[PDB]
């Protein structure tokens, strides 16, 4: 199953709780749910619907933390690894009514999927990015230490996404280390790729 | 619970007939919970049209002598028999003595919640992440082919200065480890729970 | 595969076959030793005289000697390669036998030492945990409050780092089941076929 | 299965595993290194000269001997930890599949330790902070540019605090007003009267 | 019986729940071979 090995007791809770829900109540906690995996405050808005249904907030918190577990090990599955059959299949051992099965279904298949997808693409991040990156280049006609040097040097700033930033100049030897090691990545990234698609994908 | 000379003498007047009539004892003590407790800052409070035969020092006396009780019962948990203890030492009557418990009783619930708000604590941590690498190379050294996790967890707490996450990498023994001791931690919260 | 000698490190390496080969055993164990230790140029201008060579002459034989054990362990070359890469050198069998054992004893130990040189990530430590639970404040006298106190010790650049946080115990039951989850990958059939075919 | 000095868990495999490794001493010499180990977890330090110097018996490589202690360690502890007796100890590890000769003399050093062990052990038992120690100075203001005529005390306290043992104390010095004195002195005595209803 | 030959060799694997005095037969032998 794609829920693992063995049932998570919040996933178990809320299937049983499912069966007193009304499907209008349900639907409406469903828009919340996935309404919060894309990073929106939904506190508030949770709170008028539980006085709205007359769910205690023990029932509201079981039912929220079931739907939430579902739909992240479902959404975190490719297309090839979960297919609407099968989701659908496993769902119904769990005992959940079909029809909402159904609206479970449109969520992770449907025309939300996308969105969702770019979400979670962007949690693979763990150090910072390169957010600006800009330089000049100068040559020193003369210098306290030298009546004429005429030597070059790039000036660089870099801007992370981290919010930090840094200026340092480069001596032209340190660049020309720094040209070769960029290049040589590259290399190294493209030779990667095509042992992957040519061992892993079959 | 101790109650200086100040707030005696202010429940003393409190409980003559002469002084309140048994409806100003009403609106004086209503006053005193929704000043503790509303977050306008009502400084007509005390202007009640049967409340204005009172001396006005004696008045806002026994406003604050009230509101300091009520503080004191609220923070040491008094149940209703050492209320009633307490005012019947003040000779109160038994009207007045039902009076107190009635409005104490219907606020005591957002009075506990109010003092119990009152604090610091650490960094709460509120959630985790984890990605999983397979290590390649290095510009010194070829064929590392070890597997990494990098781990985030999420706090959320601003009672001292701090940033959100703390990112940090494990090695599989090096989370291995990590997960030992959490789970060492949840099966001691288990056999607290057999107490 | 095979090591792209450079033409100055060939000219540096080309002293090797100029002297007896019990000076070039010499030569690996001070170039090894310096791998280990640190290097010391006071010994170039012993060896100078001992040889009747400039002490430029037996740096750049020493040194080049060390680069030469360094590119195979970073590269962890076979034996095979090691010889196809070491003969467009011209000098003789014994020569080259010996560098190839000089090779094969120690590319453990200098990949210890270049494993050292990555980029230099912070690192879990330790963890240490304790239940407490809260029974009085000054603003309110009695409560139960349990709470786990936890202190996160982590590594970064050699230094030791401490923190201190604190979960809930349902949050603590959410922490368990995630980083399980993350040892769960390395079992599934995806990460199994990377560990078998990415060598 | 399920084991007590494991906490009421099944044994580590790691564990199991190096219960093989002591197996390879002699009972004899498996009970010294216990002494030595168990000096350590007294805070006496340790000896890992006589360490290696005795486990040459059985020709122990560094990885045997890191893996020896790692496991006498881990035993000593946690059977300490959860207060497990010599006696289950013995018959637990026997289990496991220690030789009886073994489980013998690794209990005979555990019972004779085992008090003086849970007593350093709580002494090391997780802390946030210590309070080092306490220094006062009082005042008396006789006059200001603010105030023609003041007379009244003020108070100044420096606090040594400790996070961590074999560190210098951070001191906490500040200023207060007798009235603030007067309030924090009759607070820090109504905690204390609640403490002592707990221990 | 003839489980000392086998056993022998799940130990020298290096599976060495072989050892402990309490598990069956059965879970010794499949699953040291799993």
């Amino acid at each position: 199953s794609f829920l693992g090995a063995q049932l998570p007791p919040e996933v178990a809770a809320m299937a049983r709780l499912l069966g007193d829900l009304d499907r209008s109540t349900f639907r409406k906690l469903l828009k919340f749910v996935v309404s919060s995996l894309q990073g929106e405050d939904c506190r508030e808005a949770v709170q008028r619907l539980g006085v709205s249904a007359n769910l205690p907030e023990e029932q509201l918190g079981a039912l929220l933390a079931g739907m939430h577990t579902l739909l992240q090990q479902a959404l975190r599955l490719p297309p090839t690894s979960l297919k609407p059959d099968t989701f659908r299949d496993q769902l119904q051992e769990l005992c959940i009514p079909q029809d909402l099965v159904g609206d479970l279904a449109s969520v992770v298949f449907g025309s939300q999927r996308p969105l969702l997808d770019s979400v979670a693409q962007q949690q693979g991040a763990w150090l910072p990015h390169v957010a600006d990156f800009r330089w000049r280049v100068d040559v020193a006609i003369s210098t306290s230490a030298l009546a004429r040097s005429l030597q070059p040097s790039v000036l660089m700033q870099l801007k992370l996404s981290d919010g930090s930033a840094y200026r340092f100049e480069v001596p032209t030897a340190k660049f020309q280390e720094l040209r070769y090691s960029v290049a040589l990545v590259l290399k190294e990234m493209a030779d990667l790729e095509k042992r992957c698609e040519r061992r892993l994908q079959d | 619970m101790e109650l200086s000379e100040s707030v005696q003498k202010g429940f003393q007047m409190l409980a003559d007939p002469r002084s309140f009539d048994s409806n100003a004892f009403t609106l004086l003590l209503r006053a005193a919970f929704q000043s503790l407790l509303d977050a306008q800052a009502d400084e007509a409070v005390l202007d009640h049209p049967d409340l204005k035969h009172i001396d006005p020092v004696v008045l806002k006396h026994c406003h604050a002598a009230a509101a300091t009780y009520i503080l004191e019962a609220g923070k040491h948990r008094a149940d209703k028999s050492t209320l009633s203890t307490y005012l019947e030492d003040c000779k109160f009557d038994r009207e007045r003595i039902e009076l107190f418990c009635t409005e104490y009783q219907n606020n005591k619930n957002s009075l506990e919640i109010l003092l119990g708000s009152i604090g610091r604590s650490l960094p709460h941590i509120t959630d985790v992440s984890w990605r999983l690498e397979y290590q390649i190379k290095t510009n010194q050294l070829h064929r590392m082919y070890r597997p990494a996790y990098l781990v985030t967890l999420s706090v959320q707490n601003t009672d001292s200065p701090s940033y959100p996450e703390i990112s940090f990498s494990c090695s599989m023994e090096q989370l291995q480890d990590l997960v030992g001791k959490l789970k060492d931690a949840s099966k001691s919260l288990e056999r607290a729970t057999q107490l | 595969m095979l090591l792209e000698l450079s033409e100055e490190h060939k000219e540096h390496l080309a002293f090797l076959p100029q002297v007896d080969s019990a000076v070039v055993a010499e030569f690996g164990r001070i170039a090894v030793e310096f791998l280990r230790r640190g290097a010391n140029p006071k010994i170039y201008e012993g060896a100078a005289r001992k040889l009747n060579v400039s002490s430029d002459t037996v740096q750049h034989g020493v040194e080049g000697l060390t680069y030469l054990l360094t590119e195979s362990s970073k590269l962890m070359i076979s034996e095979l390669d090691f010889q196809d890469s070491v003969f467009v050198l011209g000098f003789s069998e014994e020569l080259n036998k010996l560098l190839l054992q000089l090779y094969l004893d120690n590319r453990k130990e200098i990949r210890t030492i270049l494993s050292e040189l990555a980029p230099s990530l912070p690192s879990y430590h330790n963890l240490e945990w304790r239940l407490d639970v809260q029974l009085a404040s000054r603003s309110l006298r009695q409560q139960i409050k349990p709470a786990v106190t936890i202190k996160l010790h982590l590594n970064q650049n050699g230094d030791h780092n401490t923190k201190v946080l604190q979960t809930d115990p349902a949050t603590l039951l959410h922490l368990v089941q995630q980083l399980e989850q993350a040892l769960e990958e390395m079992k599934t059939n995806h990460c199994r076929r990377v560990v078998r075919n990415i060598k | 299965m399920r084991f007590r000095f494991c906490g009421d868990l099944d044994c580590p495999d790691w564990v199991l595993a190096e219960i093989s490794t002591l197996a390879k001493m002699s009972s004899v010499k498996l009970r010294l290194l216990c002494s030595q180990v168990l000096k350590e977890l007294l805070g006496q330090g340790i000896d890992y000269e006589k360490i290696l110097k005795l486990t040459a018996d059985a020709k122990f490589e560094s990885g045997d001997v890191k893996a020896t202690v790692a496991v006498l360690s881990f035993i000593l502890s946690s059977a300490a930890k959860h207060s497990v007796d010599g006696e289950s100890l013995s018959s637990e590890l026997q289990q496991l599949g220690l030789p009886k000769e073994h489980a013998a003399s690794l209990c005979r050093c555990y019972e004779e330790k085992q008090s003086p062990l849970q007593k350093h052990l709580r002494v090391c038992s997780l802390r946030m902070n210590r309070l080092a120690g306490v220094g006062w100075r009082v005042d008396y203001t006789l006059s200001s540019s603010l105030l023609q005529s003041v007379e009244e005390p003020m108070v100044h306290l420096r606090l040594e605090v400790a996070a961590a043992p074999g560190t210098p104390a951070q001191p906490v010095a500040m200023s207060l007003s007798a009235d603030k004195f007067q309030v924090l002195l009759a607070e820090l005595k109504q905690a204390q009267t609640l403490m002592s209803s707990l221990g | 019986v003839k489980l000392t030959e086998i056993l022998e060799l799940l130990v020298a694997a290096g599976y060495f729940r072989a050892r402990i005095k309490g598990l069956s037969p059965f879970d010794k032998v499949v699953g040291g071979m799993t």
